[PDB]
């Protein structure tokens, strides 16, 4: 249930 | 590049040849609950087809979208994603907000019952029951006719779709608010659906 | 009459399909199909890719050139008789029409010699007619050339020799009709 | 028939009959039919038979999911009188290679298993597997020409697929109709292929090289109800129960054309005293 | 015609892609099904009222070949056309 | 050119030898079995000689079309054996001792760059296409399987799928497949 | 019947091909070259 989004910047460039 | 002038004929010289942008959008918690519930299918249309950095501060109840200059050179994409999240947060469904992303001519209009004709209490209640119809049947009829999507809040009424489509839906729902009987509404409905199907 | 018979993410809609009748009143794929046709031809060329070695000069053109240097195309007439009609059609469609017109010249030399041979005359005439079907435009273009002019002169010499069969069949057919009627 | 002609094999029931041949230039005899061998190492009916290039080796493909190599002699029987199992629903066919090192068994499932006499003291490793991909169309009729490495598989849906085997490429795939392809035959030179299907009684002979339908004919379904010669005789009209009016040339005794505008049976078919016009009176209520 | 007051099965993108792409396929399939049923029932009545043998009528994508030709297959369309009608 | 002053600067061997072939036309030759390959690895030691038996060709110089030649000793391919390629273009032929015709220096070459370079040239006389399929999009355009010849007798090449257009009353070629 | 059929079966068609050959010749010869 690891969610990119709420945690940090979820994008095509980096994380 | 080294530097040297070549004097051509007639003395002519001769040489040889040599930003992010972001947007923030709030979300109410009653809209944040299905946002958290179905967040997984929200970003795949945008981060892959629009290449837009996403973050979501649950501390601030907001979502941030950043265009990278090298990863993305597309002017209206951040704006389109802003419209997408605006439609969803205003209360529209995921697929129709994605439809707004697919098109660019999908436009939203909201308005209020007190803006059209102020009513009070149980009059407002009976009016909301009227404009809803039995189990949203009338709302479905309007949506199918005008090819529009409707969101019915307490007083805020939101209508997504084409310009003249939401115009026609607006005239119809203004009639409902003013007190039109649903049979004559259905008559005008199949009339306008007849001309819209003929075009 | 025998050939067998047989989505974008960001959609693109216009101001009438969507409700922009303002832009309508202010109004202001076959190329992709051609590209797809070139592509499927490319797919055919890529699918069938056998590496078996075959000769340069076909037997038809080879025997034609041999009868040309021989000045006698009897063997060529034999093998043309023995050809399948598909073979005949493909070869006569694939004659070479170049500026000396050597292949077509020796072709009509052979057909004149074949009518002089008098055998299979209907088939030799169908050969000439298919030649005028395929290479008739180019032969009309290069009409008034002297070599082909002398050759067609000889062809029509043989034809005006043969006209008696038309005469006689008109005769016997009409008179047999007269007897069968009256 | 054997490729040497002195004998023949017979998938009759689950047994393989093998019978020798008398002579044709010989005068008539009383009992010239002579039996040679009986092979009975099957458990169900031998559904297909295959001679080798030489007249020694036989492949008896059987509903037992089996393909038994027999031989017409005891020595080559001891050499390869083997079995072939490890297969899907039924085996439809088994075929020798041109170098005869590979054996190809086509399934009713649509699975071609290519055994080859290769190494792992080594015998019949399934060297390759190839698969047709159809939803419900299963292979009914198979023909494999070795010297031109070609395969023809006519299915239950009219679909016949034409392949080259070693690369396993689908050269083409077409359909006769909605009805199963029943039998296929293939030329010695391999250019010509015949697909006969009995559900409507149609049959198509074709050349793949120039891609030319030599013929694409079909008989009447029920019965030739009515007959009509031609005023010269060159043509004869037949009409049936269907409203299919099939017109034929008699020189080349071929169905030139048809008509299907009448819906019921055409009761009578007539002409005038001229070879131009035809007439079809039907039970439709029209002529 | 008449509208429907149930929830729409498709979204805006789906109806708009549908529009962005025979009277109707439903009337086509209805005509087809009632035709096969009528064929089978006419067949049954022919069985029950026939003195003579009648078998089944018939059995009820990809490049497909039409066996029966309603023409001699080698005649040009311009040839079969009448000069008056052109 | 950038920076107006002049400066000089696995390397693609196929395109490299195709460029060298474009330069070294028309002096072609092709090796011949069997005195050329590994059959000629007998008998002497410390220096083996694979007997060079290579028919030399040029149709534009028909004096040397279909002759026998031999590899020059000063080249590094002097009596070497077991080579991948088939044809070799050479710089200049010359007659030396033992009345022996020798090629000066060589580049190895095969059928597809030979055909490319001749097609950009002129010698590559084509045949008619072939039961194999030949498409015809227009009176002008077609794709087809044609085997061409390099050539007073030339030698053929691989059957090549080629896109050729019909104009000038000839089936001039457009591109390769 | 059989005899007159034979006339129209083959002889007419052969003569048609003959006449078309002659007329196509005459046209292609007598007409002016283009360009």
């Amino acid at each position: 249930t690891t969610l990119p989004g709420w945690g940090e910047w979820a994008g095509a460039g980096s994380k | 590049e080294s530097k040297t002038v070549v004097v051509d004929d007639q003395g002519k010289p001769r040489f040889t040849s040599a930003k992010f942008e972001s947007r923030k959008i709030m979300v109410p918690p009653h809209r944040m609950t299905p946002l958290r519930n179905s967040w997984t299918k929200i970003y795949p249309p945008l981060v892959e087809h629009l290449k837009l950095q996403v973050r979501m501060n649950l501390k601030t109840k907001s979502v941030e979208l950043r265009t990278n200059p090298k990863f993305t050179t597309d002017p209206g994409a951040l704006q389109k994603g802003a419209d997408f999240i605006k439609a969803f947060t205003l209360g529209f469904d995921l697929d129709d907000s994605i439809a707004l992303l697919r098109l660019d001519d999908l436009y939203i209009e909201t308005f209020e019952v007190k803006d059209v004709k102020t009513l009070t209490g149980d009059h407002l209640s009976r009016a909301i029951g009227r404009i809803a119809g039995k189990d949203g049947k009338t709302k479905f009829a309007i949506e199918n006719a005008t090819r529009t999507r409707i969101v019915l809040a307490d007083s805020k009424i939101h209508i997504l779709g084409g310009f003249t489509h939401i115009r026609m839906a607006r005239e119809s729902v203004v009639s409902l608010i003013l007190g039109s009987p649903p049979g004559k509404v259905y008559g005008n409905l199949r009339t306008v659906a007849s001309r819209l199907k003929e075009r | 009459r025998s050939k067998p018979k047989e989505l974008p993410f960001f959609l693109q809609l216009s101001g009438e399909k969507v409700g922009d009748e303002a832009s309508v009143r202010e109004g202001i794929h076959r190329r992709d199909q051609e590209a797809q046709k070139k592509l499927d031809a490319e797919e055919q060329m890529n699918k069938f890719k056998v590496t078996g070695r075959l000769g340069f000069e076909s037997h038809f053109t080879k025997q034609l050139r041999e009868g040309s240097q021989s000045k006698d195309y009897s063997s060529l007439l034999a093998t043309l008789i023995n050809f399948s009609p598909a073979a005949v059609d493909l070869e006569i469609r694939s004659l070479n029409s170049f500026e000396p017109f050597d292949e077509i010249v020796w072709f009509i030399d052979a057909l004149t010699q074949g009518l002089k041979s008098n055998k299979n005359f209907e088939l030799y005439e169908t050969f000439m007619s298919l030649l005028f079907k395929a290479h008739g435009d180019v032969i009309h273009a290069n009409n008034k050339n002297q070599d082909i002019a002398s050759a067609l002169q000889n062809w029509e010499d043989v034809h005006k020799k043969e006209d008696r069969l038309d005469d006689l069949v008109k005769f016997c057919m009409g008179v047999a009709a007269f007897v069968t009627t009256a | 028939f054997s490729p040497d002609g002195r004998l023949f094999a017979l998938a009759s029931g689950r047994f393989l009959q093998i019978w020798k041949t008398p002579d044709v230039n010989k005068d008539r005899q009383f009992a010239p039919f002579v039996r040679h061998r009986v092979h009975a190492g099957h458990f169900q009916d031998i559904t297909s038979l295959t001679w080798s290039q030489d007249s020694r080796f036989i492949l008896t493909t059987s509903k037992d999911l089996s393909a038994k190599i027999w031989s017409v002699d005891s020595e080559e029987k001891n050499l390869a009188a083997t079995t072939f199992n490890g297969h899907r629903d039924y085996v439809m066919g088994a075929f020798f290679s041109h170098d005869q090192e590979k054996i190809y068994t086509v399934s009713k499932d649509g699975a071609v298993f290519v055994w080859e006499f290769t190494k792992r003291k080594y015998s019949w490793r399934i060297t390759k597997k190839h698969f047709f991909y159809a939803n419900q169309a299963k292979v009914k009729c198979v023909t494999f020409h070795p010297a031109t490495r070609l395969l023809a598989v006519g299915f239950t849906s009219g679909e016949f697929r034409l392949y080259d085997l070693p690369d396993f490429t689908l050269i083409q795939q077409l359909s006769m109709g909605q009805n199963p392809v029943n039998t296929v035959s293939v030329n010695q030179t391999g250019e010509w292929l015949a697909f006969g299907s009995s559900k409507l009684g149609q049959l198509l002979v074709y050349e793949w090289q120039s891609e030319s339908y030599i013929l694409k004919q079909q008989g009447h379904f029920d019965s030739t109800n009515s007959l009509a010669y031609s005023p010269d005789g060159s043509r004869v009209v037949t009409a049936s129960e269907d409203g299919k009016i099939k017109v034929w040339d008699i020189t080349s005794g071929f169905c030139l054309a048809t008509f299907e505008e009448h819906t019921s049976s055409v009761t009578a078919v007539q002409f005038a005293k001229r070879g131009q016009v035809m007439f079809s009176s039907s039970l439709d209520g029209t002529v | 015609f008449e509208l429907s007051d149930v929830k729409s099965s498709k979204s805006l993108a789906e109806i708009y892609e549908d529009d962005y792409t025979a009277l109707s396929e439903e009337l086509q399939k209805a005509h087809s099904e009632i035709s096969e049923l009528y064929a089978n029932l006419v067949y049954k009545l022919d069985v029950l009222s026939s003195v003579h043998f009648v078998p089944k009528p018939a059995s009820t994508e990809t490049p497909t070949i039409s066996m029966e030709d309603a023409q001699p297959l080698y005649m040009s369309n311009a040839s079969s056309l009448a000069p008056q009608e052109i | 050119n950038i920076a107006v002053v002049i400066r000089n600067e696995v390397i693609q061997i196929k395109l490299l030898k195709q460029m060298i072939c474009a330069g070294f036309v028309d002096h072609v030759a092709v090796r011949a079995d069997v005195l050329f390959p590994d059959d000629a690895k007998i008998t002497n030691r410390t220096s083996i000689i694979n007997i060079p038996y290579i028919p030399v060709l040029a149709t534009r110089t028909p004096n040397i079309e279909d002759c026998f030649v031999y590899i020059h000793p000063t080249s590094i391919l002097n009596n070497l054996g077991e080579m991948p390629p088939k044809y070799m273009l050479y710089y200049s032929l010359h007659l030396g001792g033992n009345n022996k015709t020798r090629m000066n220096t060589l580049c190895d070459i095969a059928s597809t760059p030979l055909a490319n370079i001749a097609r950009k040239g002129l010698l590559l006389t084509y045949s008619k296409p072939l039961g194999l399929k030949t498409v015809n999009l227009s009176p002008t355009e077609r794709y087809c399987y044609v085997v061409p010849r390099f050539g007073k007798i030339g030698w053929d090449l691989n059957p090549i799928a080629v896109h050729q257009k019909k104009q000038k009353g000839q089936w001039t070629v457009i591109k390769f497949i | 019947r059989s005899i007159q059929r034979f006339i129209v079966r083959v002889a007419k068609e052969v003569v048609n091909t003959t006449t078309d050959n002659k007329y196509t010749y005459r046209f292609l010869v007598s007409t002016d070259g283009s360009m």
